[PDB]
């Protein structure tokens, strides 16, 4: 079953975006 | 009008492109030999396997000369490597000596390790680079017994005319016998026929 | 185990060809109170078909990797390019070994240092 | 040399051309 | 394919560049005062750590 | 227990 | 050598317009003799 | 002298008009040079205009996992909300972030199997010789 | 410039990274031969079983 | 030759010899006897039957006309050809016919497990995009009988394909909500299985008579359903013509018709046999 795979995308996608572009300290150092 | 050009289009489009190279399946490979080269495929090939034999008679063998020139390499890489080592060795001796810190004196010590130096190779002869050894060929007695073909011939017509021969009449001998044979007789350590000579002359008549 | 392994060795390691048996049913029945013939009668077959021949490579097994088919590979890849690359390139290897043929040894010292450089 | 090679393949090029 | 999170990265990446600095300073202060080449200047740092074209481009 | 499992596992046939 | 740059440009636009656009170094990985080498590249297979 | 399976590869019957040392090494050289001198003879004799005869410009073929296919067949995001919910927000974060302009859709370019143009055609060439030149062997 | 220019350059290395190296991975481990081939015996006065083996192997 | 959707000419060139073969709302009775010259074919079906007999040589007028056709078929297209010059009317028609030039909508699929490429080996070739173009002196569009004999899957499933994987995405999210709307998508366009089709329409056929002689645009729709269960075989052919006011059920079977012409009452409707 293959119901929730979309979801467990998204959750991640955002996520790693938060780690890669958008954090404040990373631009700051 | 724009269905009948489009109409007009695909017919020919389909037309042309059956009678383009689609004959196929006719049983034989000629016809693409002829379509590639030409009605003198033959020719063109017996021309081509001539030149290569041409080539290779000319004494242009890839392997001979890539031999030599990987063992220039290796050679002129050896010292272009040890300079620098010996270099950056002397630039941490003194700043170890004339500093107060112990890490570039670990430094030092780390770039005298064996192991390096044995992994890099620098030890080792740079025939040991491309793959043979090193051969001392002038040590051995170079007489009558176990001569060669060549030499042996020399040296008895030496003796018999009571004086040693010069450059270019050897030379010219040399050519000569040569050529009486073909070249086909063998001249360096990789030919064939050897091993075959060797065992020839390795009996003295009583 | 019951492994047992015929073949070339470099260093400490399988290094070349070599032969892989597992003989574990015949000593596993041979510690059992089974007779040698008993033993073999029964379990020759299966260890016999699961002979294993292979090349290893540092200890590694070859063949997983499409290690065979890189030679022709390469050669369908080197026959992709454009023709004027290719008759380039052919031609300037034939060049390069009628030019080597004839230079002196200071010559050829020379362009084994450019050719470092460059490198 | 290298620029004589590639000329010399241009030449045989521009034969047929 | 588990890569290091980016803040750290950065920040050892600073600290690497002042780490870098000091080991100038520190090879400066112990071995510029020496004179290889007196016609274009070539202290003894410079030359041992293989920037004599840096030398010989500044001249 | 698994005692048999494993000569039918080594082996290939039942133990008689 | 009697080549003009009129056909260095008609070549160079016949390989890339016509057949480029039509359709790491070479070489066999495994290679014995490499004339270039540096001794330092390694094969991972045999 | 060249072994059976030397002969047999040779596209035609070749006359010598030449000795050659004994050896391998320079039987092995003349056949190397034979296949260079061929190739270069097929390369300059097709550049000549000779495409001109013959000129088949396939290309744009795109290829698409049959696995990572058939798992985004498998999956329903539409008959039901919450589903939905999730795919739509998903979607618009993929299309703000993931998708470049030259990509048709995001549908295609999930299942699509990024290839190069050199691995597709060797991908070809290797498929048709499993289904299935002068000195190629 | 500086910061958005990094930002940019991190959001390309996202999408590379995104479309090379996760979802593939990711896939596989959501859905879950050639050792038959490599056995060349598998498909079918005094020696030993190694002589026998290599026997059928050189007929086969 | 041999294509859906004079003839003389053409199965004299199938095979300079001659050749006699055996097989309407009255019997069409496609028989074609070919000496070549013999054109022996029968037709103007309707008792006073009338053949259109009309002795040529294999503009100059009994009266000798000219037929010339060239074959040439690439793969699954096949190009025919025809140029027919009568002397009478002193004016040349054309003729062409293109087999399976229906668009593609499956894709080549990779499968890692074999390393090996899968191109659509679904190929069975019933896809038919006929198109007949006719010219007849000045007028270049003197006839364009353009009808498709596929299976009408090929253009369902390219329809559906289209529509599933290029504009979902961009549907708005808010007409979804719809009630019974998904559902509709989902009967409609549904999940695709490995590279097969969506809806497995074969057999149906859409056959657009239309012709550019007419005034206007009146074309001519038959829709022909080509089943083994009927008989074993035969087109049964349902055909409108918004001009004839003919709706003819035809079952045709290797040339044995049962035609039957029905027209609406001039609900009631009236049949010719």
């Amino acid at each position: 079953k293959l119901n929730f795979v979309y979801s467990e995308l998204f959750v991640k996608l955002i996520k790693e975006c938060k780690k890669r572009i958008h954090d404040q300290t990373f631009l700051k150092n | 009008f724009v269905l009948h050009r489009v109409l007009k289009t695909l017919d020919r489009s389909r037309q042309l492109e059956y009678r383009l190279a689609r004959m196929g399946p006719e049983e034989a490979r000629e016809a693409y030999y002829e379509a590639v080269l030409g009605k003198d495929w033959k020719q063109q090939l017996q021309a081509d396997w001539d030149k290569a034999l041409e080539d290779v008679d000319a004494g242009l063998v890839t392997d001979e000369i890539n031999h030599e020139k990987r063992l220039m390499t290796a050679a002129q890489l050896r010292r272009l490597e040890v300079e620098e080592w010996d270099k950056q060795r002397m630039k941490n001796f003194y700043l170890a000596s004339f500093g107060g810190l112990r890490w570039f004196d670990q430094m030092e010590q780390a770039l005298h390790n064996p192991l390096f130096i044995e992994s890099r190779g620098w030890t080792d002869p740079v025939q040991n680079w491309v793959g043979q050894n090193r051969t001392y060929m002038d040590d051995l007695p170079a007489g009558q017994y176990m001569a060669g073909v060549g030499n042996a011939a020399i040296r008895i017509k030496e003796a018999e005319l009571k004086r040693k021969l010069t450059d270019v009449e050897r030379a010219h001998v040399l050519a000569r016998g040569g050529a009486v044979a073909g070249g086909l007789l063998p001249q360096q350590p990789t030919d064939p026929a050897t091993l075959a000579v060797a065992v020839g002359g390795a009996f003295v008549p009583s | 185990s019951g492994e047992v392994y015929i073949g070339e060795f470099f260093a400490g390691q399988r290094h070349g060809c070599g032969m892989t048996l597992d003989m574990k049913p015949y000593f596993y029945l041979l510690e059992r109170g089974v007779d040698p013939v008993e033993a073999y009668r029964r379990t020759a077959g299966a260890i016999m078909k699961n002979v294993e021949v292979r090349t290893w490579y540092r200890g590694n097994k070859l063949g997983d990797a499409k290690e065979d088919e890189v030679v022709e590979i390469n050669v369908l890849k080197d026959e992709l390019d454009d023709p004027f690359e290719i008759a380039l390139r052919n031609s300037l290897h034939d060049a390069k070994l009628r030019k080597w043929k004839a230079m002196s040894p200071q010559d050829k010292a020379m362009d084994r240092i450019v050719s470092i450089i460059e490198r | 040399n290298a620029i004589l090679t590639k000329l010399n393949v241009i030449n045989q090029l521009t034969n047929n051309e | 394919e588990n890569p290091m999170d980016p803040r750290i990265r950065e920040l050892m990446a600073a600290e690497g560049m002042d780490d870098k600095l000091e080991d100038e300073g520190f090879k400066d202060t112990v071995l510029g005062s020496a004179i290889i080449n007196p016609y274009t200047g070539l202290d003894m740092k410079t030359y041992l750590d293989g920037k004599e074209r840096h030398q010989a481009e500044l001249v | 227990p698994g005692r048999e499992a494993t000569y039918q596992r080594i082996v290939g046939a039942p133990r008689i | 050598a009697g080549v003009s740059k009129e056909d260095e440009r008609r070549v160079e636009g016949l390989a890339a317009r016509w057949r480029r656009l039509l359709a790491r170094r070479p070489g066999n990985p495994l290679a014995a003799n490499d004339s270039d080498t540096g001794f330092e590249t390694e094969s991972d297979m045999m | 002298v060249l072994t059976n399976t030397q002969a047999t590869l040779l596209p035609t019957d070749l006359q010598t008009k030449r000795t050659i040392k004994p050896g391998l090494i320079y039987t092995n050289s003349a056949l190397r040079k034979f296949v260079r001198n061929v190739n270069t003879r097929l390369n300059l004799k097709l550049l000549n205009s000779k495409e001109t005869n013959l000129t088949t410009k396939y290309k744009s073929q795109f290829i698409y996992s049959k696995r990572w296919k058939s798992i985004f067949s498998k999956i329903q995001p539409l008959q039901n909300g919450t589903t939905r919910k999730s795919y739509q927000l998903f979607r618009n974060v993929a299309k703000q972030i993931l998708v470049t302009p030259d990509a048709k859709s995001l549908k295609l370019i999930t299942i699509n199997q990024k290839l190069s143009l050199k691995e597709r055609k060797l991908l070809e060439l290797r498929t048709q010789y499993n289904n299935n030149t002068l000195v190629r062997p | 410039m500086n910061k958005k220019l990094k930002k940019f350059k991190a959001t390309n290395e996202l999408r590379q990274w995104w479309w090379n190296s996760f979802l593939p991975r990711y896939l596989s481990n959501l859905q879950v031969n050639k050792n038959v081939s490599f056995k060349p015996l598998s498909n079918t006065m005094n020696q030993n079983i190694v002589t026998e083996s290599v026997k059928v192997e050189t007929n086969q | 030759a041999s294509q859906e959707s004079w003839r003389s000419i053409g199965s004299a060139f199938g095979l300079s010899g001659a050749a006699a073969n055996g097989r309407t709302v009255d019997g069409q009775a496609d028989v074609g006897a070919s000496l070549k010259a013999i054109g022996v074919s029968a037709s103007n079906i309707t008792l006073i039957p009338s053949l259109k007999l009309t002795a040529a040589k294999q503009a100059v007028s009994q009266k000798p006309e000219l037929s010339a056709c060239w074959t040439g078929e690439a793969g699954a297209d096949r190009a025919t050809l025809l140029v027919n010059v009568d002397p009478v009317m002193r004016s040349v028609k054309l003729a062409a016919a293109v087999r399976t030039p229906g668009p593609e909508w499956r894709k080549v699929l990779y499968n890692d497990e074999t390393d090996l490429l899968e191109y659509p080996a679904d190929d069975g070739a019933r896809h038919t995009l006929y198109v007949q173009h006719e010219v007849r002196g000045r007028d270049l569009l003197h006839a364009t009988r353009l009808g498709c004999r596929l299976d009408l899957g090929r253009l369902v499933n390219y329809v559906v394909d289209f529509v599933d994987y290029r504009i979902e995405e961009n549907i708005p999210s808010f007409v979804w909500n719809v009630p019974l709307l998904p559902q509709l998508y989902s009967l409609l366009v549904p999940a695709d299985n490995d590279e097969q089709v969506r809806h497995r329409i074969t057999g149906w056929e859409l056959d657009v008579s239309h012709d550019f002689a007419r005034s206007g645009l009146l074309p001519v729709v038959a829709i022909s359903k080509t089943s083994k269960k009927l008989l074993g075989g035969g087109t049964l052919t349902a055909s409108y013509d918004a001009a004839a006011r003919e709706a003819g059920v035809s079952l045709s079977r290797k040339g044995v018709s049962v035609g039957a012409r029905v027209a609406r009452a001039e609900g009631r409707p009236s049949i010719h046999v």
